[PDB]
RNA sequence: AUAUACCGCCAUCUUCAGCAAACCCUGAUGAAGGCUACAAAGUAAGCGCAAGUACCCACGUAAAGACGUUAGGUCAAGGUGUAGCCC
RNA sequence: GAUUAACCCAAGUCAAUAGAAGCCGGCGUAAAGAGUGUUUUAGAUCACCCCCUCCCCAAUAAAGCUAAAACUCACCUGAGUUGUAAAAAACUCCAGUUGACACAAAAUAGACUACGAAAGUGGCUUUAACAUAUCUGAACACACAAUAGCUAAGACCCAAACUGGGAUUAGAUACCCCACUAUGCUUAGCCCUAAACCUCAACAGUUAAAUCAACAAAACUGCUCGCCAGAACACUACGAGCCACAGCUUAAAACUCAAA
């Protein structure tokens, strides 16, 4: 790193400095004098402070970029966006009366929430034991199962099933079937707590 | 492991040179240059020509004074001139040192064609830096 | 054996304090200044143009200084000639070290009986020279805590400047963005001008202290010169972090780097303009939110015996 | 009560066998041993079987069994800090017996002596 | 021809931290060994690390990197000891 | 090896061979305290003087007894039990509760340190009972001696060489699983071995001096018996003796090495 440790990470979040001092406490009122002293790295290029930042779609793009051209991941992320956006008027439009109440048209809702449908709770890692590997069930920790959600989104994304299909068509797709709580990367997801819970007699292996 | 111009670790009975003292990695940090010409300057040529003189002349100099010198040469060219700049040992009779002069001043002055002017700076032993 | 330690006595260094004094009014007839007001900084200057060395150690060029600031401290003769030491305690070694645990251990005993910032504890290395005795790295914790322990007792005036002696100072540079000075141009406008720099990218912005919000880069409008919406929202950054969009009028011209490194580096010097037209406390929220720091981060060369920068070629 | 050592080893006075017979002389050492590592208890076992169990009957769904996987999720959360706070605290912190680090500094200045001087 | 005679230039452990002259002490004057800071026999020039320097700084990257190890590599860079060829 | 020079002896030289110089030292680990005790012929001076841990805790032999667990049988219930790093085989009149029920083996106490010549002895009771008023004293006399093993007749919970089956493995005559036998137990005879090693003989005595190669369990003195003198061949061969007949005890040499 071309920085050194004096340097420390900043803080974008543009509500905090606006506190008034009458609400900042006295631990706090401490931390904003002594940053003064401390030297900040400079901030990068993906974050800015502007209301429209989600970190759950800018780390999603990151995910899927390759060669680091971000133009074409955030192209996809954006059409995405609007696949699902455009899809769900025509679905609102053709609707009765009371279903239009149950139908989400934000597709920012859209896609935290079948992400957090995909989160599995307890995943399998392999233990030596007696010279032979088990797969015994591990609770994965809450950065593992939010980070293998985008994995498999974007693996059958990927998946070369879908011949001649555009990304934007296949991952608004994805995200509108894990959203009812369907689809395969929720069926992966069960797969994955059905070996957990057919393997549990393999749960005192693990010593952690 | 590296081996140029590094004189190896003794008891501590060798003495060596400033110049010998130090590696390849201080030759512009530490030490100079031994001949210093515009050859090797960006757009300069005629930067083989300066090198094969330089290396006869170390080893003129080194039979024609043998065991008189201390160091190692300082060539100097300012246009047409060249400057050679020795350190010798005090042993030698003054009176042989001026035929040298002569000799060396004059012999290498139709082989090169150019005036070469040759000063000697005696030293009573070897200046030593370390002993290694 | 040939080697031996030199030692410079109080004759020798005797005699190079008249050749030096010679020797600096020799260096004034050659410039034509006058010996009398000749300093060490024209000794300095002069024997830079006489012999001038390009090397990178400034501690192998030629120096022509004080021979007590050439030679070293020695430990002076510790005995007289009947050989009594002249110091009690010559035989533990470190009669000075000890001398000074001893002078402190005598002052907290005293006190028994009758009963900050911008200063730092001296060195270790500067310790030694104080005593010019070579101190382990335990010795001087030790002398360490019974000055602190000294310091929490109800010491008089006196003890006071005792440790005031081993307490150096270090010089801090207040973390604080120095502000340009607002100018006027011919119609009467009050603008500021900054630079700013990222990878290969150099930038200079003049911002106007009243404006619309219009912004040319290059004499070309920015939306126009920054197609990429990430571009753009690193221009807006600035100003939307303190709240004043559409408030002011940018003419910036950038050279050189690429797409994302023009705009960063015109970022930083809208900040640094934008800084003299707000109050001090949002500068200092600027600066803790990465506004005003340039972006060290630049390309790292390649090795001779690697792929990349990193990267190795495959091990077979 | 410390067990007797008359007539235990073997020697030329003891007329009788031996009873015990030591690999290593009985003669203190001026360290002690360092303190072994647990095995340590497996958490949230209980909150782990209820939310597995529900998803058979439920056919692995998670929105009949919410409740039990808090009770799950908050427990993890919980044995976490547990291991953070204890790893750090119970070597900077002082309670019941000491620590060998700092036990062996004490045996040190008061060594065994099994020689005459 | 011999790198298993060598110089010379390197690899490697080294993404190491050792290395060591000269003294001293212990062990009954054996090979050997040599710390405890509320200190119990070690002191140490020198080599290295380190520090300095180069590049865009204090960061990082280069460079540097001892003594040794593998009779490591190369007599076909050049030079060279030994043995051999000389219509 | 030849040549040159040199060294030693010298009318001799010096290759082979033989001989001449061999016991007052040792025995925890180098070769040596040979499993134990007794005595004889005899030797010793530790025997008179002169003195200090009788008895009791797990000696031995005989007879009798039984608390915990197990096996078996019976009832009731269940449909499986066993096995493990993980499996297979095996069993399914199997398993669990309850109750009845040993010619086997003896938690805790025992952090004790005792008895006995040693081997060895650790559940309860009872009987008999534990040599010697100097010491030493045997491969063989006399009498004992773990485990294993033989012969004969009984017993049988469990364990278990062999064997059979299952698995592993390149193979597996093994380690792991299962089952079962000789055997371990009793009675009567035999066998006579051990890393029978506390590898440190018995008796008496000392703690001073040179403490003492090393390690281990500090170093010595007196007295006596036993044993041992390079390694290996060799816990062998022959001979003798023995209820021992693939045995035990005692126990060499040749060849070979220059070390062990
Ligand atoms: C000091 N000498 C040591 C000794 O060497 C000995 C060694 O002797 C060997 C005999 O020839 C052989 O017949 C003998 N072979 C037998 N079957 N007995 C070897 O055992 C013997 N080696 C030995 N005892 N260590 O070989 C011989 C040629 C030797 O060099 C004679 O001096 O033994 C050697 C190892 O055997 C060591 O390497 C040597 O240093
Ligand atoms: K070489
Ligand atoms: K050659
Ligand atoms: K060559
Ligand atoms: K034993
Ligand atoms: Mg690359
Ligand atoms: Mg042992
Ligand atoms: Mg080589
Ligand atoms: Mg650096
Ligand atoms: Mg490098
Ligand atoms: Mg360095
Ligand atoms: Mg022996
Ligand atoms: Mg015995
Ligand atoms: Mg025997
Ligand atoms: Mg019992
Ligand atoms: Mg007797
Ligand atoms: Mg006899
Ligand atoms: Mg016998
Ligand atoms: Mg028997
Ligand atoms: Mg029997
Ligand atoms: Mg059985
Ligand atoms: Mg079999
Ligand atoms: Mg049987
Ligand atoms: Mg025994
Ligand atoms: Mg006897
Ligand atoms: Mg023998
Ligand atoms: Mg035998
Ligand atoms: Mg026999
Ligand atoms: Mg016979």
């Amino acid at each position: 790193s071309r920085y050194s440790p004096e340097f420390k990470d900043p803080l974008i979040d543009k509500e905090y400095y606006r506190k008034p001092v009458e609400e900042l406490t006295e631990e706090e009122k401490y931390v904003r004098e002594l940053k003064k002293t401390q030297l900040i790295k400079a901030a990068p290029a993906g974050k800015t402070s502007s209301v429209f930042e989600d970190p759950v779609i800018s780390k999603f793009t990151n995910m899927m970029m390759i060669g680091g051209n971000k133009v074409l991941a955030r192209s996809l992320m954006i059409q995405t966006l609007e696949a699902v956006k455009r899809k769900q008027f025509e679905k609102y439009h053709a609707a009765s009366a009371e279903e239009q109440a149950t139908i989400e048209r934000n597709p920012y809702t859209i896609f935290h929430q079948a992400l957090k449908n995909c989160e599995p709770m307890i995943g399998l890692v392999p233990i030596l034991k007696g010279g032979r590997f088990y797969q015994v069930p591990v609770p994965l920790p809450d950065r593992r199962r939010r980070f293998l959600a985008m994995k498999w989104m974007i693996t059958e994304c990927r998946d070369k099933k879908h011949q001649r299909t555009l990304m934007p068509e296949k991952l608004s797709h994805k995200l509108l079937e894990a959203f009812h709580n369907q689809g395969p990367v929720i069926k992966r997801k069960h797969d994955l707590h059905k070996m957990a819970e057919a393997n549990r007699a393999l749960a005192h292996y693990r010593w952690w | 492991k590296n081996r140029a111009a590094r004189v190896r670790v003794s008891k501590g009975d060798k003495p060596v040179t400033y110049e010998e003292a130090h590696a390849p990695h201080y030759i512009a940090h530490r030490k100079g240059w031994l001949s210093l010409h515009t050859g090797n300057l960006d757009g300069e040529d005629h930067a083989a020509e300066r090198t094969v003189e330089d290396v006869f002349l170390r080893k003129f100099m080194w039979g024609t004074f043998p065991g008189c010198l201390a160091d190692q040469l300082v060539l100097k060219r300012r246009g047409n001139q060249l400057e050679i700049c020795a350190v010798v040992l005090r042993q030698l009779s003054p009176h042989k040192y001026y035929f040298l002069v002569g000799y060396s001043e004059t012999l290498l002055s139709y082989f090169y064609k150019c005036p070469v002017r040759l000063h000697l700076q005696t030293v009573p032993s070897k200046v030593v830096y370390k002993y290694l | 054996p040939t080697s031996k330690r030199e030692t410079y006595t109080e004759d020798f260094i005797k005699k190079q304090i008249e050749e030096f004094n010679i020797g600096k009014r020799h260096l004034a007839n050659m410039m034509g200044e006058d010996p009398e007001t000749f300093t060490q900084e024209d000794i300095d200057r002069a024997i830079a143009y006489l012999f001038p060395s390009g090397l990178f150690e400034k501690r192998a060029r030629p120096v022509m200084k004080h021979p007590e600031q050439i030679f070293p401290r020695q430990r002076a003769i510790q005995w007289g000639e009947d050989g009594r030491p002249f110091h009690y305690l010559f035989y533990t070694g470190k009669q000075s070290y000890y001398s000074l645990m001893h002078d402190v251990y005598g002052m907290l005993l005293n006190l028994e009986k009758h009963q900050v910032i911008g200063s730092r504890w001296l060195i270790k290395e500067e310790l030694e020279e104080m005593l010019v005795e070579k101190l382990s790295d335990l010795d001087y914790m030790q002398f360490i805590r019974l000055l602190e322990k000294l310091l929490t007792s109800q010491c008089g005036a006196a003890e006071e400047e005792f440790v005031q002696r081993f307490r150096r100072s270090v010089t801090l540079e207040s973390k604080k963005q120095l502000i340009e000075p607002v100018q006027y141009d011919e119609q009467g406008m009050a603008f500021s001008k900054s630079e700013g720099k990222r990878k290969t990218a150099k930038a200079e912005a003049i911002v106007y202290k009243h404006g619309s919000g219009r912004i040319k880069v290059n004499g070309i409008d920015y939306q126009l010169y920054f197609p990429i919406t990430q571009d753009r929202e690193q221009l807006m950054f600035p100003f939307h972090f303190v709240d004043r969009l559409g408030k002011h009028d940018v003419t910036c011209t950038v050279s050189g780097g690429g797409r994302s490194a023009q705009a960063g580096a015109i970022r930083l010097a809208m900040a640094k303009a934008l800084c003299s037209f707000v109050t001090e406390d949002e500068v200092e929220w600027m600066r803790q939110a990465g506004l005003l720091t340039t972006d060290p981060r630049v390309r790292e060369r390649k090795k001779p015996g690697q792929e990349g920068a990193r990267r190795k070629f495959t091990w077979k | 009560a410390t067990p007797s050592l008359r007539g235990r080893l073997a020697r030329f006075g003891n007329p009788r066998k031996p009873v015990l017979k030591p690999n290593k002389p009985l003669i203190l050492a001026n360290r002690v041993g360092e303190r072994r590592r647990e095995k340590g208890e497996a958490t949230c076992i209980t909150e782990m079987s209820v939310m597995m169990a529900c998803w058979k009957q439920n056919e692995f769904r998670d929105d009949a069994c919410r409740k039990e996987i808090q009770g799950f999720l908050d427990c993890a959360a919980r044995a976490q800090e547990a291991r953070k706070m204890r790893s750090i605290q119970e070597t900077l912190g002082e309670s019941g017996s000491l620590l060998p680090n700092k036990l062996n500094k004490l045996l040190q200045r008061f060594p065994n002596k099994p020689y005459l001087s």
